[PDB]
């Protein structure tokens, strides 16, 4: 969260020095030269959640993470099995491009990219992660507190018994 | 090999120990041409040469 | 499309691309790639290698 | 040369479906899917190699931790149809059986270097 | 050379299995109540170790699955807690045990003064080895660490598991040479009760040392000889 | 029958009544055995080979298994517990499938 | 007590007087020896007065820590917040070289009970527990009889000893574990769980038994406190040097002509102690390979250091060892130091509870390496690896058993590396 | 620092955290990621693995972040060379008795142990002794 | 070795240069053969190079490194570099950008 203090410094500085000229939404998509039916596909802008198997926070939106984590992904299309060898066959050109290469630091960056190309997009915010322990086990001391069974009753004492 | 029973990567970790410092340069301060041409030879005798590096760095 | 294929492979997975860039001189072609990865990785090659 | 899956001297296949050879394949020529066998072993229900997509780099032989997959010494394996060049687990196991002694001798020689 | 218990998990046996039924006898149950009275009612699980010791003494020296389940039911705790505590500590024996449990200390101060030869003589004469019960079942051999008897280094400890809670004794035999150990084990076989404590001397007085197979009687300087000082108060 | 049976494991390296980890390969074709999915012949399967090999007696409560005789020409070194093992119920090397059993735990 | 020279404690200056059991250890003898003399007055003087007197006496803690007793007792809470206070006496005496606590439990039970009363009043503890080793069945019977007698005469309970203070004492016993001697692990064991130490950032004074403020103190400190309040703190302070004042119970074991447990003032020379009370080393002082001064936890000292070494806390710290317990173990030239240190490594591998990674794994690693060195199987670099592993264990564990496992091996490396190198080379040569 | 909030220093940078956080919680708030194995946000603190060890100027020896309460004006160092060495030693102790089952382990690509071995561990081993062996038991169909 | 130089720039001059380059390469090969050292042929670091097979089959850390190098690969620090070599056909360079 402090600073990477590496090549990323010059990367961010190059980012802030330079800027892009504003164009009408969708105009760049015509310049791209790809089939226009590509932009009929719908876009989901989301940040992956943490895998439950691992406890690392790199993939999550955390101050530790310094890598782009917002992906543009397209909706899943038909897949079938090769009759000869049972391989997974597809006709979707955009199957893996968004997952593999379309990574953005901020949600507004991905929204700007989609609006510039003309893709209709829906942004999904990650479920907030707050590292707050519950009151029962707020600290290590709470494990051996009197909360477990109450204050020890002293009615067993020989003086109190007698 | 002295690495068989003596394992310490953080001492021998050069990949993750690189950093970038920052400076600001301004046109107001004049350049030091004394550094560039004061050390330059004026006669053939004063010529100094940099020898070709024989080997690239190795850990040994 | 060699340059774009490299972007989808790991660094070790992309060495044979350089062998096949020039079928006459393979070693020299892969040498520059491994030298560049070594510079970025800050790796020192032993003298025998 | 031509690929071959290998068996232990008991007759049990060396493959343990770690799937490293499929992850390291530069050309994506290996498709592997596995299951638990009835005895309880980790074994592949599918191991097919596209020899029209293979580049014979030998990375898969380097990545295998149990020496299951090896590139055999046979270079006479031309075919008259492309379908015969899509190998499968049974064909690879047959190739390993056919060239077992030569592969074993080559591996014994190679073990000294690496 | 493993000890009695080689398993940290339950080994099903015809003697030890789920169907086996264990319950405290009425007098032992009164002892249970007295044991529990020492600890607060809400924190009743504090009695787990004394109850497990009492059940071991009653059950002839073996902590069975029925014993653990009974203790867990009485303490109103999940059985896994009693399993964990019965497995953690050494004295808890979870396998069948002989009439006598003879334990030889092998830690360093005993090993210098000859614990090795003591165990060798015992295993020769008994004929089974460490961790193995006698074919008759009279002695079960075990090795434990320091017993608190370092000045009287060559020593063994025997537990009487025959009579039960009423007649259980954990006695120390100290300053013993191999022949003395053999004599103690023969006396135990007969049923005669040997000399409690060290054989050659009373307690850790300056009386001598065990060198090799013999006791070298040396008496030099004594300290507490004489009249004891007695009561005193500052004025 | 096999179409409605629960996939089960024989128990050589597993337990007698456990679930078997299964993918959906062969489910459409109608094949429900591991070997059937990849072998279409009627020859002896490698599982048949490994069952034929008999368990080997060893001394101690742990055996080092390298798969082959030479450590660097087989499976990674593995340490197998011999506790609670007999000829009928032997321990198994996960890499190789070799079976082991020992009598040492019974104080022998 | 003379500043120049220390030694030769007289019978009049000995706290533990029936340590050898020549007299009745029970209440009749205890009263005739000066026990329970004027406990009413000492208790009635208030907890503050007792704390200041203990602080002035300079009594440091027996059992290994060496921490000042008065300051530790003063850490106890003054006013209740709804939680009772507890006194637990650590009579668990598991230590490979220490036998001293057993004599106190079996021959002076009433001094310990009276001390528990005094210390519980000093710390405001309503109830007290005397933890005893499970192996000590007869010693436990003696302590229980003492407790019952004190209850019978009203020395314990409500209005204990006639003063307006209330203290109840219980005797609890474990099932055998060296780890259960540690303060937090003892509390966990007495609560009813596995005897696994608790992380210290919560401290037992803050939260202890049943979540309530507790203090764990050794039997010897508890027993010496009442006579410290009777005889006087100046008398206690006179014997030793500065910061190291009292007398301590020295248990001499090993290759000595007479193995003895004896009471002596601290700062006696080790040679003087061994020669006078132990009868000298078997075969003379010349016949010394090494001496372990403070039980097995502390590093051993070679003969050369043992020549001028003085039996004190700070000085043994300067000599790269420690006086954990006064359990001095003597080794002859005949002794194989490697085998004894390997046996200590096996001890620590056996006594680790297994809770934290460094102890649970490194103690077994240490035992394996020491076992190979005991035969010469290892290489010469294996010693440096062993030192590195001992450094890896130290400081990174929950409790001090990792440190106690590392220290003897480090002492062996430091003082007897030559013999290890000899054994390793000769096995290769032959 | 409004009321409940305190101030802590992590690697020389000011972080504002509630008083009830521990050192590991503040380190997460600071953007520093500490290696963990036994600590879990929604489970009781254990402190057994000892992989979270950091440095506190007040404390002589490294403390476990997960179970150490943070204090006002505390300075936390997670990159000191002593911490790197301690991490490597703990990683070695974790791996000495681990089975060489990575190819047959279904955690192969998703293992915390492998990833923290690569990141916070040495590249080589010095263990030549026998490893521990356990016999597995059925815990049910799943 | 000595650089071969011609001046005309015509086809013949380049043919002569290539022949002399073959001779110079033979000289360099002879020097390499005589001075070939003994020791490691790949870098000792196993976080960028695979461990040897016996070493992976005997050590846990080497198996972990083998698995993570043959599945994920090494992570190259963010940076850019252009490295050129004297290829037989001229100067061959790679401009590598790493994030
Ligand atoms: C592994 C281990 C074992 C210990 N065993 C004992 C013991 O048996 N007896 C003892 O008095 N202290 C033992 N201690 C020291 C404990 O901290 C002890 O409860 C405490 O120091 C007593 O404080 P004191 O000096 O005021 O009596 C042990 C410590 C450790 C780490
Ligand atoms: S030789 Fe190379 S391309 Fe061919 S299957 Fe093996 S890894 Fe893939
Ligand atoms: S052939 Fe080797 S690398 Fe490929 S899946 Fe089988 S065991 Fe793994
Ligand atoms: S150091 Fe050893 S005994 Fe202490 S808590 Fe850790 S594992 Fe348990
Ligand atoms: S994948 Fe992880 S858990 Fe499985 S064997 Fe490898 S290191 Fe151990
Ligand atoms: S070493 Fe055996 S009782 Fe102390
Ligand atoms: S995460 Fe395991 S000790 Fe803190
Ligand atoms: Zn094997």
């Amino acid at each position: 969260a402090t600073a990477p203090q590496d090549f990323s410094l010059a990367m961010k500085k190059a980012d802030e020095i330079y800027s892009g000229k504003t164009v009408k939404a969708g105009d760049i998509g015509f310049s791209a030269g790809v089939p226009l039916e590509t932009y009929n596909r719908k876009v989901r802008i989301f940040c992956p959640a943490k895998a439950a198997s691992q406890s690392g926070l790199g993939r999550t939106l955390h101050p530790s993470s310094k890598a782009p984590q917002w992906k543009i992904v397209f909706e899943n299309l038909s897949k079938w099995e090769n009759p000869l060898m049972g391989w997974t066959s597809t006709a979707d050109p955009l199957e893996n491009v968004g997952r593999s290469t379309l990574l953005f630091y901020t949600k507004e960056e991905a929204a700007a990219f989609c609006a510039k190309h003309g893709w209709e997009y829906v942004v999904d915010e990650p479920n907030p992660r707050k590292h707050i322990r519950q009151k029962r086990y707020l600290g290590y001391g709470d494990n051996y507190s009197i909360k477990r069974k109450g204050v020890p009753d002293l009615a067993h004492l020989p003086s109190n018994r007698s | 090999p002295k690495l068989v029973y003596d394992i310490k990567y953080f001492a021998r970790d050069y990949r993750r120990n690189n950093s970038y410092t920052v400076r600001s340069v301004d046109s107001k301060t004049p350049f030091d041409y004394s550094k560039v041409f004061g050390s330059a030879p004026l006669k053939p005798a004063d010529v100094k040469t940099v020898r070709i590096p024989e080997v690239m760095p190795h850990r040994g | 499309g060699t340059e774009k294929l490299l972007e989808y492979k790991t660094y070790n997975q992309g060495i044979p691309y350089f062998d096949r860039l020039d079928y006459v001189s393979m070693m020299c072609m892969e040498h520059s790639y491994v030298l560049a990865i070594e510079q970025l990785l800050n790796v020192a090659v032993p003298l025998r290698g | 040369g031509e690929h071959a899956l290998r068996r232990y001297p008991t007759g049990e296949e060396r493959c343990i479906s770690c799937k490293l050879c499929e992850a390291i394949c530069p050309a994506q020529a290996i498709t592997i899917e596995a299951e638990e066998r009835e005895d309880g072993s980790r074994k592949t229900t599918r191991y097919d190699i596209d020899m029209t997509k293979c580049i014979y780099c030998g990375f898969c032989q380097e990545a295998c931790p149990v020496d299951a997959i090896v590139e055999g010494p046979n270079f006479e394996f031309s075919t008259e149809t492309r379908e015969e060049l899509l190998y499968d687990k049974q064909k690879l196991l047959e190739n390993g059986d056919k060239w077992e002694q030569e592969i074993a001798a080559n591996l014994r020689t190679e073990s000294l270097y690496r | 050379t493993n000890s009695t218990d080689v398993f940290n998990v339950h080994h099903d046996t015809p003697e030890n299995n789920k169907d086996t039924k264990f319950d405290f006898t009425e007098a032992n149950y009164k002892l249970v109540n007295k044991i529990m009275s020492n600890y607060p009612s809400n924190y009743k699980a504090s009695a787990m170790i004394p109850l497990l010791d009492l059940a071991q003494q009653q059950n002839g020296g073996v902590v069975s699955l029925a014993v653990m389940n009974r203790v867990a039911q009485i303490l109103e705790v999940p059985p896994i807690k009693v399993y964990e505590v019965a497995t953690f500590f050494t004295m808890f024996n979870r396998s069948k045990m002989g009439k006598y449990h003879v334990c030889i200390c092998g830690t360093t101060p005993c090993r210098l003064q000859g614990a090795q030869k003591i165990e060798e003589a015992i295993t020769k004469h008994l004929g089974v080895g460490i961790g193995q019960t006698t074919a008759d079942g009279t002695f079960t051999l075990g090795e434990m660490e320091c017993m608190g008897a370092c000045v009287n280094a060559p020593m063994i400890a025997v537990a009487d598991y025959r009579n039960g809670v009423e007649g259980f004794s954990y006695n120390y035999y100290e300053d013993l040479t191999p022949q003395d150990a053999v004599n103690i084990l023969e006396k135990l076989k007969k049923g005669e009760k040997p000399k409690l404590g060290s054989q050659h001397r009373q307690t850790a007085e300056p009386a001598g040392a065990v060198v090799g197979d013999k006791w070298i009687p040396s008496s030099g300087e004594q300290t507490l000889m004489g009249e004891l000082p007695g009561p005193y108060c500052r004025d | 029958a096999e179409k409605n049976k629960i996939p089960e494991t024989v128990g050589g390296a597993a337990f007698k009544g456990d679930l078997r980890g299964t993918s959906a390969v062969g489910l459409g074709d109608g094949l429900y055995s591991h070997t059937s999915k990849w072998m279409q012949g009627n020859g002896k399967s490698p599982m048949d080979y490994i069952n034929e090999v008999e368990p080997i007696k060893v001394k101690g409560l742990v055996v080092a298994s390298h798969g082959s005789d030479d450590p660097a020409l087989g499976c990674p070194v593995e340490y197998i517990s011999l506790k609670g093992t007999s000829y009928e119920n032997p321990a198994v090397c996960k890499y190789t499938g070799n079976r082991y059993y020992s009598d040492c735990w019974k104080h022998g | 007590p003379e500043k120049t020279t220390f030694g030769g404690l007289r019978d009049q200056d000995r706290i533990f007087t029936n340590i050898y059991g020549r007299h009745d250890p029970y209440i009749k003898g205890a009263e005739a020896r000066g026990d329970w003399y004027m406990t009413k007055d000492l208790v009635g003087k208030g907890r503050d007065w007792i704390i200041d007197q203990i602080k002035k006496s300079g009594l440091r803690g027996r059992g290994g820590a060496g921490f000042a007793s008065g300051l530790k007792w003063s850490f106890m809470p003054k006013v209740s917040d709804g939680r009772p206070s507890y006194l637990v006496v650590n009579g668990d005496e598991s230590e490979p070289g220490t036998c001293k606590d057993r004599e106190i439990m079996r021959h002076e039970p009433h001094k310990l009970v009276e001390g528990c009363l005094v210390a519980g009043t000093a710390m405001g503890a309503r109830a007290g527990y005397i933890y005893i080793r499970g192996e000590f069945v007869n010693e436990r019977k003696a302590v229980e009889r003492a407790v019952a007698e004190a209850y019978a005469k009203g020395y314990l309970g409500k209005n204990a000893c006639g003063s307006g203070v209330d203290f109840d004492l219980f005797v609890h016993y474990g099932a055998g574990a060296y780890i259960c001697g540690e303060e937090t692990a003892l509390i966990e064991s007495l609560e009813g769980k596995q005897g696994k130490p608790r992380l210290k950032p919560p401290f037992p004074a803050g939260m202890g038994l049943y979540g309530c403020p507790t203090t764990v103190t050794n039997v010897e400190t508890v027993a010496v406190s009442p006579t410290i309040l009777r005889r006087g703190p100046e008398w206690f302070s006179s014997f030793g040097r500065k910061n190291n004042a009292g007398t301590k119970l020295f248990a001499i074991s090993g290759h000595v002509n007479r193995p003895v447990t004896v009471e002596e003032e601290m700062s006696i020379p080790l040679r003087e102690l061994i020669e006078r009370h132990a009868g000298g080393v078997r075969g003379g002082w010349d016949n010394l390979l090494a001496i372990i001064p403070g039980g097995s936890s502390v590093p051993l000292l070679p003969k050369k250091m043992c020549d001028d070494v003085i039996m004190d806390f700070d000085a043994l710290r300067t000599a790269q060892s420690g006086l954990g317990t006064a359990a001095v173990i003597v080794m002859n030239k005949d002794t194989d130091v490697i085998d004894a240190i390997a046996r200590l490594s096996y001890f620590y591998k056996h006594e680790s509870c297994g809770q934290c990674t460094p102890c649970r794994e490194g103690t077994g690693w240490l035992y394996d390496i020491m076992s190979r060195m005991r035969k010469g199987d290892a290489r010469l670099e294996e010693i440096d690896m062993l030192w590195e592993i001992t450094k890896q264990i130290e400081g990174h564990t929950i409790c001090a058993l990792g440190d106690a496992a590392a220290w003897p091996v480090q002492g062996l490396i430091r003082h007897f590396r030559s013999e290890m190198e000899d054994r390793i080379k000769n096995a290769d040569q032959q | 620092l409004p009321a409940d909030k305190m101030e802590v220093f992590v690697n020389g940078e000011a972080v504002v955290v509630p008083k009830n956080f521990t050192v590991l919680q503040a380190c997460d708030a600071a953007g520093v990621d500490v290696p963990r194995f036994c600590y879990h946000q929604r489970l009781s603190i254990a402190g057994n693995c000892r992989m979270c060890l950091v440095e506190i100027e007040k404390a002589p020896k490294p403390v476990a972040s997960c179970a150490f309460p943070a204090g006002p004006g505390m300075k936390i160092k997670t990159d000191t060379p002593v911490i790197k060495k301690a991490r490597e030693g703990v990683m070695e102790f974790l791996l000495i008795n681990h089975p060489l089952d990575c190819p047959i382990c279904d955690q192969g690509g998703e293992c915390d142990l492998q990833d923290q071995a690569m990141i916070f561990g040495s590249d080589r081993s010095r263990f030549i002794e026998y490893k521990r062996a356990v016999a597995d038991k059925n815990l049910g169909p799943l | 070795f000595n650089v071969p130089i011609a001046g005309h720039g015509d086809c013949y001059d380049r043919y002569l240069v290539r022949v002399q380059e073959m001779r110079e390469s033979l000289r360099i090969i002879y020097q390499c053969l005589n001075e070939m050292p003994d020791g490691l042929y790949k870098t000792p670091d196993q976080k960028v190079s695979p461990p040897s097979r016996g070493q992976m089959k005997q050590s846990m850390e080497s198996l972990i490194h083998h698995f993570k190098l043959f599945s994920e690969g090494y992570h190259v620090p963010a940076g850019e570099t252009y490295r050129a070599v004297e290829a037989p056909k001229g100067e061959f360079g790679v401009y590598l950008v790493s994030r």
